[PDB]
DNA sequence: ATCGGATGTATATATCTGACACGTGCCTGGAGACTAGGGAGTAATCCCCTTGGCGGTTAAAACGCGGGGGACAGCGCGTACGTGCGTTTAAGCGGTGCTAGAGCTGTCTACGACCAATTGAGCGGCCTCGGCACCGGGATTCTCGAT
DNA sequence: ATCGAGAATCCCGGTGCCGAGGCCGCTCAATTGGTCGTAGACAGCTCTAGCACCGCTTAAACGCACGTACGCGCTGTCCCCCGCGTTTTAACCGCCAAGGGGATTACTCCCTAGTCTCCAGGCACGTGTCAGATATATACATCCGAT
């Protein structure tokens, strides 16, 4: 299962995941293959925030899904 | 071309209402236009400041009346206020 | 009701105001003219202040109305609000 | 009013009411504009214009003329007292100055 | 121009007497690009940690502040995930008299204790404020398996 | 007393002071640094952070920013580095 | 025999003293009564905030001080030292207050 | 045998003649050239609308007429009939133009 | 195409005529230089604001409206030129 | 309890501490400074709005405020204020 | 500049950028307010405030005092060529007047 | 005191020319009907602050008197300014030539308005200690009648 | 040119008081993120008029000479503010008491911005004609030297 994610830099990243895999595993894969901690990294699909607690299977994620990645920076 | 608005027709109508025989030249027309614009700007600015100072958001008649009472001297202000009240009363019915 | 209160501005008051103004010698007819001009200025300011406090459907002439009137006349005042 | 004629005619005026209303709305003076404010403003403007024009016409007639020129406007404004205070800082172009000579400068008797 | 002479003089200054626990040097051909290495302070939960960071020098120096970013990942309230550093002395407290040695010393001093006033990340900040033990344990479990 | 050789060095460019200026907070810099600082920096004392905006504006028209006595002392005592500049 | 200063050598002392001072030169109660009497003509039974009276007094004193400065300048121009009502009249005419 | 007026009557006649008329009193080309010189001192390569030059000339003439009225009043105030530089300076000082 | 010493265009008869309109019967000999200085100051003050107004509009010609606006800002409102 | 009233007290005191690190300010002078700040802000904003409306525009960008600052202030204060504002905008953008 | 901090700190200012922006937007000045206007205006206001405060503190120290009073503000305002021109008609409450005696009135 | 030049100003009349007054096509802005939603009118309540009042005590105001300095009128002068006439000059008017640049138009890309959630900057209330106000003592310095 | 005595002002030290700068609790507005209609930046075209040039007048400017009247300095007179001492008045500080209305909150209603559709009011353009400016020729007010 290859999933495309596009960040704010326009880079398309292909990730190998499973429908039963939780978003925690996906975030661990992202931090391993990109070197960015998952605290500031979350997925966007169909205009809905992908909360880390809920798994991918509950979102009906299908083959070759397109995800958006946006960096969030907090004031201070 | 582009249209340029002016109060020339209305000033001419008022002049013909007051003096049926006298005419008016171009320079006096421009002077009247400038005077009308200046008075409009003065009254509108004073009314806006009055509306803002009292935590309001609309310019009703009474703000205009108080602006007129503030700007014009005694007799002119009294006559203008009377005329404005008469016009509003005639308009509302 | 009050009457004949312009005499409250005594001669030493005018003399001290002139002394601050930088005046060394004062004639004897200055005081009446000064009282007249002060009265005129006070009427001019108070009329605008009373109009301002009448517009707001109030009954007490707050200092903000006086500040607004002075600013309108061209004598902006600093310290009492604004 | 009858709510059948034009807005300027309903209020019994000559200056426009729609144009004044639009100028008030688009002039960035307030968020909202009342329904009676433009009528009052137009009435005030019309009265002031009528007063100035009447004075200028009298001045022109006294000078054996039929057309209002800036000189007549300057004379009408200056000779009046209320309008002199209203337009104290205004400089009328091609208007000139009132004729006067100080008493001291006159020839000795 | 003047920036080249200033950079040369200060790299000489760091050469003949480097402060302890701090190293720095220009790896790229351009004098603006620099790298720096800091070892974990003894009085910190980051024991055994080594951190590599990069420094970019703007065109005009020293009147404009330089930019510093940690290449490595560290669990710190004042640091960002991507390595962006939130330090007071860089942007609103920059001064021409400051040098790279001083700013690295300040970075080490704040690595001794995170600033609670203006944290970069709020969740880890409030976790740290909640209890010292949880913050220390989580900082350890991040740093010992990220430093090496 | 004679000023120390350590103190006469400019803190900003580490060069011998040339026509230096003295800030109201008793911090001295050479004028080549000071003139370039004002346009595009915080416009303050670099070691100290003391705003001198009114002081700078008042002195610039008077052209009295440079300290004559301090400049003369180092210029006379150590002319050799001044000449090479 | 008792010591008496020359005419005009103590007026300079008064000028020096009052220019350094910053207090109010007119008394409070007479000015308050005058303000109330002036105001009651336009509308009845007004109530005055004390800050309004204070601001009115400050403005009046500032205006009178400026007017006295200008009229003293006019008197000096007229090759005199005393100030006379015609000096004040000329100053106000030039300033455009009365026209 | 030749007839000439006493000094003073021609001045009064000129005053009466000039106060009655409204024409401009400064030659147009010198004023326009002066305005162009000042503008080019401010910003280089500027072009002027004719109406702008006319407006500047009218404003300057009105201002100078007012200043001369005030100067005449100042000169009369000091038991004189001639206008002198100190009169202009005093008028400008009282008007607040130069302080 | 620069211009040098052009203040002399406001000659003595022009100042005399302006004073005569003002209401002056007798004129001293040092009035003219002071009047020329005052005129230069006033013209500089007005033209500075006019040039600033035409600068903000990314335009290369000063119009009557800019001069009218500058005079209105300076406190001396002008009538008869539009506005 | 009465409603909130906003003022420039904290920022003016911070500027004062930045200028003189050992001098306080009385309340009367504090209110005077607050009134001065309000007056200058209103003047600049009104001039900028008038200038923006004179060119058939609908927005107030930094250009209008800069021109208003040029017009309102004297010869040297205008130059210094323009320099400060240009520096602030440049630092804010990047 | 880097994001993720207060707007008053990105530009290095001390005056509030957000409050100035809100006042400009809700002040009935124009339909739309640009992003760069509040920063520029706040910088100008802060510069003017610092300019006045420095001279006021200098006068206060010259008067053997460590607390700014309105008299020091009047002294600082009227002793500067430009600030006097800017604050022409403004009357400072309890500010007094500058010491000045005409040279003619002085004794001979 | 007016008399008679002598000048300038005011007044009656022909005329013809460009600006004012009026007619016309049309198109852009004003007018008319309907909805919704927020701003404002209105009623009830609190307690802040404004007005009224009395006792003392004392700094300031009112009154009177001696007199010295400055306001003011008159005289004399000589120098700067008005008035007029002949001459050099640059303004003023006409006509033409042209190109910099104001003014209008079509595309569209990026800057700015709107809305929810959120939490930290800023505001209200407390408080305490240090800078400022006041008083008593002494040293210093303008000032004037008499040398 | 000055000495010295009476008097106003400044320095210094000691004591006390209240307001200003710091701290804590807290409610709301500024921040972040995203979405979307639109404005003004830009390239392109037209065509207005501001600039430069020329030649011919003749109106205003310039320089010089003559006289005269008035701006300034001086002298003299006089009278009126100034400075000081004494007496009478109410300002001011403190205190207490009462209540009018400014300020707040809750509820409801109706006024106006927004929308679309329709049409005529005035705006640019054109043309006819007479009001007034120009010139020419009388009639009267006014200024000046002098009996
Ligand atoms: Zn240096
Ligand atoms: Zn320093």
């Amino acid at each position: 299962m290859q999933i495309f994610v596009k960040t704010l830099t326009g880079k398309t990243i292909t990730l190998e995941v499973e429908p039963s895999d939780t978003i925690e595993n996906v975030k661990a894969k992202i931090q391993d293959k990109e070197g960015i901690p998952p605290d500031q990294q979350r997925l966007i699909f169909a205009g809905k925030q992908l909360e880390d607690g809920r798994t991918l299977s509950d979102y009906n994620i299908q083959k070759e899904s397109t995800l958006h990645l946006v960096l969030r920076l907090r004031g201070g | 071309r582009s249209r340029k608005e002016s109060y020339s027709i209305y000033v001419y109508k008022v002049l013909k209402q007051v003096h049926p025989d006298t005419g008016i030249s171009s320079k006096a027309m421009g002077i009247m236009n400038s005077f009308v614009n200046d008075i409009f700007e003065r009254i509108a600015g004073e009314a806006s400041r009055l509306a803002h100072y009292n935590k309001r958001s609309t310019i009703t008649s009474r703000e205009i009346q108080t602006a007129v009472r503030l700007l014009l001297p005694g007799e002119l202000a009294k006559h203008a206020v009377s005329e404005g009240t008469k016009a509003v009363t005639k308009y509302t019915s | 009701v009050l009457r004949d209160n312009i005499q409250g501005i005594t001669k030493p008051a005018i003399r001290r105001l002139a002394r601050r103004g930088g005046v060394k010698r004062i004639s004897g007819l200055i005081y009446e003219e000064t009282r007249g001009v002060l009265k005129v200025f006070l009427e001019n300011v108070i009329r605008d202040a009373v109009t301002y406090t009448e517009h707001a459907k109030r009954k007490t002439v707050t200092a903000m109305d006086v500040v607004y009137a002075l600013k309108r006349q061209g004598r902006t005042l600093y310290g009492f609000g604004g | 009013s009858a709510k059948a004629c034009t807005r300027s005619s309903r209020a019994g005026l000559q200056f426009p009411v729609g144009r004044v209303h639009r100028l008030l709305r688009k002039g960035n003076y307030s968020e909202r504009v009342g329904a009676g404010a433009p009528v009052y403003l137009a009435a005030v403007l019309e009265y002031l214009t009528a007063e100035i024009l009447e004075l200028a016409g009298n001045a022109a007639r006294d000078n054996k003329k039929t057309r209002i020129i800036p000189r007549h406007l300057q004379l009408a404004i200056r000779n009046d007292e209320e309008l002199n205070k209203l337009l104290g800082r205004v400089t009328i172009a091609q208007g000139g100055v009132l004729p006067n000579i100080q008493a001291v400068l006159l020839p000795k008797k | 121009h003047m920036a080249l002479k200033r950079i040369n003089k200060e790299l000489s200054d760091l050469a003949r007497d480097p402060p302890a626990q701090i190293s720095a040097g220009p790896v790229g051909d351009d004098m603006f690009h620099w790298q720096a290495t800091i070892m974990g302070p003894n009085d910190s939960p980051y024991q055994g940690g080594v951190f590599f960071l990069t420094i970019h020098f703007p065109t005009d120096y020293p009147f404009k502040p330089p930019k510093v970013a940690f290449t490595t990942r560290i669990y710190h309230p004042n640091i960002n995930s991507n390595g962006s550093i939130c330090l007071d002395i860089l942007r609103s407290q920059w001064s021409p008299a400051l040098t790279i040695s001083k700013v690295l010393l300040s970075i080490a001093s704040l690595l001794d204790d995170p600033n609670p006033d203006d944290p970069k990340v709020p969740e880890i900040a409030r976790i740290y404020k909640t209890d010292r033990d949880k913050y220390n344990r989580i900082s350890r479990e991040w740093t010992q398996k990220y430093a090496m | 007393a004679i000023p120390s050789l350590s103190e006469c060095q400019c803190g900003i460019c580490m060069e011998i002071l040339v026509e230096p200026v003295t800030l109201p907070c008793n911090h001295t810099l050479c004028k080549p640094c000071f003139q370039s600082t004002v346009e595009k920096a915080s416009l303050c004392c670099p070691f100290c952070r003391r705003r001198v905006s009114s002081w700078t504006r008042y002195h610039t028209r008077r052209n009295s920013l440079v300290n004559v006595e301090l400049w003369t002392i180092i210029q006379k005592h150590y002319p050799r580095e001044c000449k090479l500049r | 025999k008792p010591h008496r200063y020359r005419p005009g050598t103590v007026a300079l002392r008064e000028i020096r003293r009052y220019q350094k001072s910053t207090e109010l030169l007119i008394r409070k109660l007479p000015f308050q009564r005058l303000v109330r009497e002036i105001a009651q003509d336009f509308k009845t039974d007004l109530r005055f905030q004390s800050s309004a009276v204070m601001a009115l007094q400050e403005a009046c004193e500032a205006y009178l001080v400026g007017l006295f400065e200008d009229t003293n300048l006019c008197a000096i121009h007229a090759k005199r030292v005393t100030i006379m009502p015609k000096d004040i009249q000329l100053a106000r005419r030039i300033r455009g207050e009365r026209a």
